[PDB]
C-alpha cells in the first residue's frame, strides 16, 4: 500500500479502533462483527470521490458562495 | 503496378451491438463497401486482403447517438501506376475540343488525357482501344475517386535510350530484394506462353524501333528460348541468370549497362560493357548495381505486361481491322 | 433563452455531459467538423455530392469526423482571418495488438 | 371503446368493421414484402446524387399511375403505398443541386392546411421551413 | 504562491492557450501563441469547449467499449 | 546568409546537404501511408535504409570545402555539370516505377514487421449468496462473487435487506420481495 | 452629425509573462498526424482502479445501453419494460449489460495507451432502484 | 391581403384571414398564428 | 420522425398511419413524471441546476413554475418575482443522466458545507413547534382522533 | 469516403504566412462586384466558393446548403505587401536585431545563449544597436523609428537620413534572415520573420461575414 494511502485511512482506523474496542464489543457476536465490518467497508466505498469529478469547480463554487455573504457584512 | 498495401482508418458503426456477434466479417464487409475500387492514400485499392490490427468498438463520446467507430488497420491489394507505364487498352471517350480523353480497360482504372497539341495524336476516334504510354508526370490519385488520373500519349518505340554506369557492387540483401522482381518476370514469361504466338509476333513487330523482316525470321519467345533480332552490335546478356548467380556470388556487376533499341523491349537481355560502346546522346548514369538492375527489371516487366495485355485486348483480327490508324503510324515512325 | 457560463459550470460540476451535449449541440448550433488529420486543417467532406478533399495536402487527405459547434468553427475562422494558423492534431488511432 | 359505441345506430357496426379492416390492412403493410421496401429505403438513405436519380427511376418503374399531384403512389407488385409525389420532385431538385429557397418555392404545391415548417398535403412530411427571409 | 488572476494561470498552464483566451485578454494570448508556435493540448473544460467539443470528465471521463465476447456468446 | 527571390548571386560551388533522418521518421511516414514514393525514397535515403542519394551523388564528391554538415560539394565547372546531371538522374529514378516499387515494398515490409512484432465465500457470505440466488429470480440482483464481495454488499444496499449479514431473517423479506414483485 | 452607436474601444493592459539548422525537413515541420497508439491492457491482477462502478460510469453505461436499445432492441432481459431507460437499468442490475468500461490510466510518449478494462457485470453498482 | 400567387414566402401555419384592406378590423380577436397587417413587396 | 423516409412528419398529415413503425421517433407532450432541469440564475452552487419530476398543472390559468418552498434552498430562490429556467431532456442519454445523476436528491447534502440543504422553513418550523409543544394556551396540546387523522 | 469519427487532441497556433493563405484559399478575389443579380458575382468577396450564407444558393466548394457549410477562405493577391496587424511588435523587434542590408544579426547571438527561448528576441531588441556595424557587409544599422501617426509605419533613421520602411522593403529585409538566426533568437522555424509580410491576404469565409464587416 502506498504511504499516502495508509495515511488517508488513519482517521477511519482511529475511529474504528475506538468504537470497535473490546470493551465496546462485548455483546456483539463474531458474525455480527463481520456484518459490522462489511457495513463499514460498504459505507467507506460509497463515500469515495468519483473518477472524473470536476473538484476544482466544486471548490470554486463552495468558496465563492460564502463571498457574497462576506460582502453582505461589509458595513460591519 | 498491382501491389499490397497497409492502410489505417476509422470506421463508423451505426449499430454497435449488431455489428458485433461477427466482428471480422462485418469489418471486412464495411471495408469492401468503403475502400474497394476507390483511390485512397496515393493508391487505388482493388480488394481488401484482411484486417491486421483493429481497435475495440469504442462508443462515440462527443454525441448522444450511441454509435461506435473502431479503428481498423487492414492490408489491401492496390494498384500504383507510375510514369512510362504501358497500358495496352485505352478506350477514347472524347475527341472534340482538342482534349482527347480516354479510359484504361486494364486491371488498373486510370482515366488518361492525351495531349492534342501534338501532331502525333488526333488520329484515334471514340470507341477505339489503343495502347497508351503514361507521360513523366506522376499519376494523380484523388482520394475517393473511382479511377486514377494521368496524362499519356500514343506509344512510340522511343529509340532514345539511357546508359547506366555501375560503380557499386550488388549486396546479398539487394539481390534478395530483386528476386521479387525476378519472380514477377518469371510469372510474366509463364503467362507469355498462353497467348497465341502470331499475335505476340505481330505486336512485337509493331512496337519495335527498327524493322524486322516480315515477322517470319526467328521465333522470338524469350522465357529461355535464346533468339534475337536486329543484333546491331555486341552480345546480349541474360539478366535473369545474372541475378540468379548474383545470389551465388559468382559474378560482378561492375561496368557499363544499357538496353539499346536493338534489344527486344520485352526480353531479359542487356549489355554489361566496360567502355560505353553505345552511341547514346547522353552521359552515362553513374549509380549502383541495384539502381540499374531495378530500372532494367521494371522496364522488362512493363514491356512484358504490355505485350500480354496487347494480346489480351486484340484477340481477333476484327479489332485489328477496326483500328484504321493505330497500326500504320507506329510503322511510319521506324 | 441562454444557458450561460455559470449554467455550464454547474452542469460540469455535476459531471453531467450528455446534457451539455444535448443543449449546447443538439438544441444549439452544434454541427460536424471535418479535419484532414494529416495537416490538421478543416477538410471538405460531402457524402451526397462525392467530395473527399483537402485544400492542403491533396492525395494525403484522411478526413476525420469531429463533433463541433458552428460558434467554434466561426471562432477558428476568425483566428485564421487574423493570420493565426489553427491546426487540429486530432486524437491518434489506437490499435489492439492482434 | 364500449361507452363510445353505445353513445354512437347502424353506424356503430360500420365503425368497428372499418376498424378491423384498417387493422388487417396495417398488419399486411407491416408484413408487406414488395421489392420497393429496399428501394424506398435506399432512395431516402443519403447516397450520391447521381445514384439517387437512377434509384428514383427504378422506383418509377413500379408506379401504378402517373400522379402529378393528387395522392400517394402504389407498389405495382403489391398495391401498397410506394412513394409520395413530393418525393419525386424533391429528389429531382436534389439532383439538380437546387437551392433551399428554390426547393421551398417548387414544393409549395404539396403544402397542407409557431411551427415555422410547411408539411405535405399528401403524406404530411416536412417540405421545408420558413422562419425568416435573408 | 501563484494567484487566481491571469498571471497565476500563465504560471500554471502556459500551454493552455484556449483557457487563457477564455479567461481574459484573448488578443494578446492569441498573438503570443501564434508567435511562439504554441501547442495547446485539449484537456480540462475551457479548451474542449472553445473547440466545440465536450470536456472528458464526469460521464465522459471513462469511455465505453462493446463486450465483443459477451455479445457473440449471448447475441 | 540568405538572399531574396530573384536576387543576383554568383555561384562558386554547389553543396548537396546529405540530410540524416531517423528510421522512426520513415516509419511514421509509412504509418501515414499516403506519401508519394519520391518523398518516401528521399527520407529512406536520409535514413540508413536506402542509399540511392549517396549512390548517385558520392561519385562527384570532390571534397574541397568541408564546413561541418555532411554532404558533397562541387567546385569546378565540369564538376557542376556532372553534379547537375547526377541530381537529375537521381530524382528521375526516385520518381521512376522501379524505385516506387522498391520503396513501397520497403514501407510495406517495415510496417508488417512492426505489426507482427507487436503480437470461496465465507459461511455468512455463502448464506447471503444463497439468499440472493433466490432473490435473483424475483429482483434485479443477479449475484456474482468476488474476493471482497463488494458488488454483493452493493446489491444488498440498493434493495434493502442488508440485515441478512447479521440476522437470520432471509425468509422474512423474501416473501416481502414476492409481494413487491407481484404488485 | 450625432452618432450614438459607439463601439467602446477595448484595451488589454496586463502583458503576459510566460516562462547546422536547415530550412525545414519533412519531419520537424509537419507530421501533425501523431503516431498511432497500441492498446496496452493492464492484466486483471495488476489493476489498481476500483472494482465498483462510479456513478458517472454507471450512468454512462445506462445511457449508452438505452440509446442503443432505442435503435436496436434485441434484449436479453427476462421481464418486459416499456422504456429503454428501464431496460438498460435492469440490464446493469441483472449483470447482463453488453458493454465494457475502459479506464485509460496513461498515454505513454512511446505510443502506448495503457488502459484497464473492467467488466460491469462483475462490478459493484451504486445506482438506486 | 396576399394571395396564393402573392405568396413566394407565405408564413407556414399563418392565417392571412381576418384581413380587410390589409388590416385586421377593430374588435377582432387575434390568436398566435393570425396575420395582423398584411404587407407585400415587389 | 419516420425512419423509412429519414424525415420529420406532421401529426396532422399522419391520419392514415393507424399505428407507428419500429424505429420511428415520436415527439410527445410533456407528461407528469417526466424529469426536467430546474435552474435559477445566477447559477452559483452545484444545486443551482436540479432535476425534478414534472407535475403538469392542467389549470389553463396557471403560468408559473410551482415548487415546494423547501426546494428553494437548492436555488437560493424566493417567491417575490424570481424567474427560473426549465427544460425537459428529450434525448435518451440526457434523460438517463437527469434521473440518475442530477436529481435533487443528490443535492440534499451540500457539497459546500457537507450538511443538509433542505428542511422546514417558516410556516413549517413554526408549525412543528406548535404541534410538538407540550401545552397550548388552551391546556395540554392534544387532538381527538378525527383531527389526528386529518393531519395525515 | 466515410469520414471516420475523430476527436481533437491538440491545437497548434502559428503565424499564417502568404504561402498558407495560397494553399488554403479556394478562390482568388479579383473584382469589386458583390452580387450578379440574385447570385454572388464570381471572383468577388461574396463568391459562393467561399461558402453560402443564403438559402438562395448552395456553396459550390462543398456542395452543401447554408446549414451544413462551414465556409471556406479565399485569397486576395495584394499588389503591394502589407504588414501583419497582429504582429507589428514582432516586426519592430526583428528590424532592430538583424542587418537591413544582408540580413545577418547585428547582435551577438552568443550573448543571449543562456536565456529562455521566449525572451531572447525581446532582450536582443531591447539593446540599442543604433550605429552598430555589420561584420559581414560593414553597414551601419539605422535607428528603427515607429511612426507615431499610425500603428504600422516604420521609419529608418540613418543619422538624420529619413526614409520610409515600406512593407516591400521590410519583406526584402526579412527574407535575408536565415533559419539559424531565427532559432538562435529563441523563435520557432514556423515563426520566421518572412511570414510577417503578406502579399496575399486571406478574405475570411462568408460564414463569419453574413450579409458591417464586408464594407
Ligand atoms: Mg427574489
Ligand atoms: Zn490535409
Ligand atoms: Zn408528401
Ligand atoms: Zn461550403
Ligand atoms: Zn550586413
Amino acid at each position: 500500500i502506498p504511504v499516502y494511502l495508509k495515511r488517508a485511512a488513519s482517521l477511519m482506523r482511529m475511529l474504528i479502533r475506538i468504537e470497535l474496542a473490546t470493551v465496546k464489543t462485548l455483546n456483539i457476536t463474531c458474525e455480527q462483527m463481520s456484518a459490522i465490518l462489511d457495513l463499514i467497508r460498504l459505507q467507506y466505498t460509497q463515500s469515495l470521490i468519483n473518477y472524473g469529478e470536476a473538484v476544482g469547480i466544486l471548490a470554486a463554487q463552495s468558496v465563492s458562495e460564502p463571498l457574497t455573504q462576506y460582502m453582505l457584512d461589509s458595513h460591519h | 503496378m498491382i501491389d499490397q498495401k497497409i492502410f489505417e482508418t476509422t470506421l463508423n458503426i451505426d449499430d454497435p451491438t449488431n455489428f458485433c456477434t461477427n466482428v471480422e466479417a462485418h469489418l471486412l464487409k464495411e471495408l469492401e463497401n468503403i475502400y474497394v475500387g476507390k483511390c485512397f492514400k496515393n493508391s487505388f485499392i482493388l480488394n481488401i486482403t484482411g484486417v491486421i490490427q483493429r481497435s475495440p468498438c469504442f462508443i462515440m463520446r462527443t454525441n448522444n447517438s450511441g454509435r461506435g467507430y473502431m479503428h481498423v488497420r487492414f492490408s489491401a491489394v492496390v494498384s500504383y501506376l507510375n510514369a512510362f507505364d504501358l497500358i495496352a487498352a485505352v478506350k477514347i471517350i472524347k475527341n472534340d475540343s482538342n482534349i482527347i480523353l480516354g479510359e484504361s480497360l486494364l486491371t488498373e482504372p486510370v482515366t488518361i488525357v492525351i495531349p492534342s497539341s501534338e501532331s502525333q495524336n488526333n488520329v484515334a476516334e471514340v470507341g477505339q482501344i489503343v495502347p497508351v504510354q503514361l507521360a513523366n508526370s506522376s499519376v494523380y490519385y484523388i482520394p475517393g475517386r473511382q479511377q486514377a488520373s494521368a496524362t499519356g500519349s500514343i506509344f512510340i518505340p522511343k529509340h532514345t535510350f539511357s546508359v547506366y554506369h555501375v560503380q557499386e557492387e550488388l549486396t546479398q540483401e539487394q539481390a534478395l530484394n530483386l528476386t521479387k522482381l525476378v519472380n514477377i518476370i518469371e510469372m510474366l514469361l509463364e503467362s507469355r506462353s498462353k497467348k497465341d504466338f502470331k499475335q505476340i509476333c505481330f505486336f512485337e513487330k509493331l512496337y519495335y524501333t527498327y524493322s524486322i523482316s516480315s515477322d517470319e525470321i526467328l521465333d522470338l519467345k524469350i522465357w529461355k528460348g535464346p533468339k534475337g533480332k536486329e543484333m546491331s552490335r555486341l552480345k546480349p546478356c541474360n539478366v535473369l541468370s545474372f541475378l540468379y548467380d548474383a545470389l551465388k556470388n559468382k559474378n560482378s556487376s561492375l561496368g557499363f549497362w544499357a538496353r539499346p533499341p536493338n534489344l527486344l523491349k520485352s526480353s531479359p537481355l542487356a549489355y554489361q560493357q566496360d567502355q560505353n560502346s553505345f552511341n547514346a546522346t547522353e552521359l552515362p548514369i553513374i549509380c549502383s548495381a541495384e539502381v540499374m538492375f531495378v530500372t532494367l527489371l521494371k522496364e522488362i516487366i512493363n514491356y512484358l505486361q504490355f505485350i500480354n495485355d496487347l494480346c489480351d485486348t486484340f484477340n481477333n483480327e476484327q479489332l485489328i481491322k477496326r483500328h484504321e490508324n493505330i497500326w500504320m503510324l507506329i510503322e511510319q515512325r521506324k | 433563452l441562454r444557458l450561460g457560463e455559470m449554467e455550464h459550470w454547474v452542469l460540469t460540476a455535476q459531471g453531467a455531459m450528455q446534457t451539455i451535449i444535448e443543449k449546447s449541440h443538439d438544441d444549439s448550433d452544434g454541427c460536424i467538423s471535418y479535419i484532414c488529420r494529416n495537416c490538421g486543417e478543416p477538410a471538405i467532406y460531402n457524402a451526397s455530392h462525392p467530395i473527399y478533399k483537402c485544400m492542403n495536402c491533396d492525395v494525403q487527405a484522411d478526413i476525420g469526423m469531429v463533433d463541433s459547434r458552428r460558434s467554434s468553427i466561426v471562432f477558428q475562422h476568425e483566428m485564421r482571418a487574423a493570420n493565426v494558423n489553427i491546426t487540429s492534431v486530432l486524437s491518434p488511432r489506437v490499435f489492439q495488438p492482434a | 371503446p364500449n361507452s363510445i359505441l353505445q353513445e354512437v345506430k347502424q353506424e356503430a357496426e360500420l365503425i368497428t368493421t372499418e376498424y378491423l379492416n384498417i387493422k388487417k390492412q396495417w398488419e399486411l403493410q407491416e408484413k408487406n414484402a414488395c421489392a420497393h421496401l429496399k428501394l424506398v429505403k435506399q432512395l431516402r438513405s443519403g447516397l450520391q446524387y447521381a445514384e439517387l436519380l437512377k434509384v428514383l427511376e427504378s422506383i418509377r418503374v413500379l408506379y401504378k399511375e402517373k400522379n402529378n399531384t393528387t395522392n400517394w403512389n402504389l407498389c405495382k407488385a403489391c398495391g401498397f403505398k410506394l412513394l409520395c409525389p413530393h418525393v419525386d420532385m424533391l429528389i429531382q431538385l436534389q439532383a439538380a443541386e437546387a437551392s433551399y429557397d428554390t426547393m421551398r418555392t417548387k414544393l409549395m404545391k404539396f403544402s397542407g392546411i409557431l411551427i415555422y415548417s410547411y408539411f405535405c398535403k399528401i403524406c404530411g412530411e416536412e417540405l421545408a421551413h420558413f422562419i425568416q427571409e435573408d | 504562491v501563484t494567484s487566481l488572476e491571469k498571471a497565476g494561470l500563465n504560471a500554471r498552464e502556459p500551454s493552455n492557450v484556449l483557457l487563457r483566451m477564455a479567461l481574459s485578454s484573448p488578443v494578446q494570448v492569441l498573438t503570443d501563441a501564434a508567435v511562439d508556435s504554441a501547442v495547446n493540448p485539449i484537456y480540462g473544460i475551457a479548451a474542449p469547449t472553445l473547440m466545440g467539443s465536450v470536456p472528458r470528465i464526469g460521464t465522459m471521463y471513462s469511455d465505453i467499449i462493446m463486450d465483443e465476447k459477451y455479445i457473440t456468446e449471448n447475441y | 546568409l540568405a538572399v531574396p527571390a530573384e536576387a543576383p548571386i554568383e555561384i562558386y560551388g554547389l553543396k548537396l546537404r546529405l540530410k540524416t533522418f531517423s528510421p522512426q521518421c520513415f516509419m511514421r511516414m509509412a504509418e501515414i501511408g499516403s506519401f508519394s514514393p519520391e518523398t518516401l525514397g528521399y527520407v529512406a535515403s536520409g535514413a540508413n535504409l536506402t542509399n540511392f542519394i549517396r549512390v548517385f551523388m558520392k561519385c562527384v564528391d570532390q571534397e574541397t570545402w568541408k564546413k561541418n554538415g555532411e554532404g558533397v560539394v562541387v567546385t569546378t565547372k565540369e564538376n557542376i555539370i556532372q553534379f547537375t546531371h547526377q541530381y537529375i538522374e537521381l530524382y528521375k529514378f526516385l520518381r521512376s516505377g522501379g524505385h516506387s516499387w522498391l520503396i513501397n515494398r520497403l514501407a510495406e515490409e517495415m510496417v508488417h514487421r512492426k505489426l507482427d512484432r507487436e503480437d470461496e465465500p465465507e459461511e455468512n457470505i455463502k448464506r447471503v449468496i444463497f439468499f440472493l440466488k433466490e432473490l435473483s429470480t424475483m429482483y434485479s440482483v443477479s449475484p456474482v462473487f468476488t474476493s471482497g464481495y463488494m458488488p454483493l454488499l452493493y446489491d444488498l444496499y440498493r434493495a434493502g435487506y442488508l440485515e441478512v449479514l447479521w440476522n437470520p431473517v432471509e425468509q422474512k423479506f423474501l416473501q416481502h420481495a414476492e409481494q413487491r414483485e407481484k404488485e | 452629425l450625432i452618432m450614438d452607436d459607439l463601439v467602446e474601444e477595448y484595451v488589454e493592459t496586463e502583458e503576459e509573462n510566460l516562462v547546422e539548422i536547415v530550412e525545414s525537413p519533412s519531419i520537424c515541420e509537419g507530421f501533425v498526424q501523431a503516431s498511432s497508439q497500441t492498446l496496452v491492457i493492464i492484466p486483471d491482477n495488476e489493476r489498481i482502479t476500483s472494482n465498483v462502478l462510479t456513478t458517472f460510469e454507471a450512468t454512462r453505461l445506462v445511457a449508452v445501453r438505452a440509446q442503443q436499445l432505442a435503435i436496436n432492441g434485441s434484449t436479453m432481459l427476462k421481464k418486459k419494460y416499456s422504456s429503454p431507460i428501464d431496460i438498460a437499468k435492469q440490464e446493469l442490475f441483472n449483470r447482463k449489460i453488453p458493454l465494457l468500461v475502459m479506464r485509460c490510466i496513461k498515454v505513454t510518449p512511446e505510443g502506448q495507451k495503457i488502459v484497464e478494462i473492467w467488466n460491469p457485470r462483475e462490478m459493484g453498482i451504486p445506482l438506486l432502484d | 391581403k396576399p394571395d396564393p400567387l402573392i405568396t413566394k414566402n407565405l408564413k407556414p401555419g399563418a392565417n392571412y384571414e381576418k384581413l380587410v384592406d390589409g388590416f385586421v378590423p377593430v374588435g377582432t380577436v387575434v390568436k398566435k398564428g393570425d396575420i395582423i397587417i398584411g404587407k407585400v413587396a415587389k | 420522425y419516420k425512419q423509412i423516409t429519414q424525415s420529420v412528419h406532421d401529426i396532422e398529415g399522419l391520419k392514415q398511419d393507424f399505428r407507428l413503425e419500429v424505429g420511428d421517433i415520436l415527439y410527445r407532450d410533456v407528461v407528469t413524471g417526466d424529469v426536467a432541469f430546474f435552474n435559477r440564475q445566477p447559477s452559483l452552487e452545484r444545486s443551482s441546476i436540479g432535476v425534478h419530476r414534472i407535475v403538469v398543472l392542467e389549470n389553463p390559468k396557471i403560468s408559473t413554475f410551482q415548487m415546494n418552498v423547501s426546494a428553494c434552498a437548492w436555488y437560493n430562490a424566493d417567491f417575490d418575482g424570481d424567474q427560473m429556467n426549465l427544460w425537459v431532456p428529450w434525448s435518451v442519454m440526457s434523460r438517463v443522466e437527469a434521473e440518475l445523476l442530477c436529481s435533487v436528491r443528490n443535492w440534499f447534502i451540500s457539497t459546500k458545507s457537507s450538511g443538509p440543504v433542505n428542511g422546514q422553513v417558516q410556516d413549517s418550523t413554526v408549525g412543528s413547534f406548535l404541534l410538538t409543544r407540550t401545552n397550548t394556551p388552551m391546556g395540554k396540546n392534544v387532538m381527538n382522533k378525527l383531527h389526528a387523522m386529518g393531519l395525515f | 469516403m466515410e469520414a471516420g469519427y475523430a476527436e481533437i487532441a491538440a491545437v497548434q497556433f502559428n503565424i499564417a504566412g502568404d504561402n498558407d493563405h495560397k494553399r488554403q484559399g479556394v478562390m482568388e478575389v479579383t473584382i469589386s462586384n458583390l452580387f450578379e443579380g440574385t447570385l454572388p458575382a464570381e471572383g468577388g468577396i461574396y463568391d459562393a466558393r467561399m461558402g453560402t450564407t443564403d438559402h438562395h444558393y448552395k456553396c459550390i466548394t462543398c456542395s452543401h446548403q447554408r446549414k451544413q457549410c462551414m465556409g471556406h477562405p479565399g485569397i486576395l493577391q495584394m499588389h503591394a505587401p502589407v504588414l501583419q496587424p497582429l504582429f507589428i511588435a514582432e516586426i519592430r523587434r526583428w528590424l532592430r536585431v538583424i542587418c537591413l542590408n544582408c540580413g545577418a544579426p547585428i547582435v551577438d547571438l552568443k550573448r543571449y545563449e543562456h536565456l529562455i527561448r521566449p525572451k531572447r528576441l525581446i532582450e536582443a531588441a531591447s539593446s540599442q544597436t543604433e550605429g552598430k556595424q555589420c561584420y559581414v557587409c560593414k553597414a551601419v544599422h539605422p535607428k528603427i523609428v515607429k511612426d507615431s501617426e499610425d500603428y504600422f509605419t516604420f521609419w529608418a533613421d540613418q543619422q538624420g537620413k529619413i526614409d520610409k520602411l515600406y512593407p516591400q522593403i521590410i519583406r526584402e529585409i526579412f527574407s535575408r534572415v536565415t533559419y539559424d538566426t531565427v532559432v538562435k533568437l529563441g523563435r520557432s522555424k514556423n515563426s520566421h520573420p518572412e511570414k510577417l509580410v503578406l502579399k496575399a491576404i486571406q478574405i475570411p469565409p462568408i460564414s463569419i461575414r453574413p450579409g458591417d464587416i464586408n464594407n
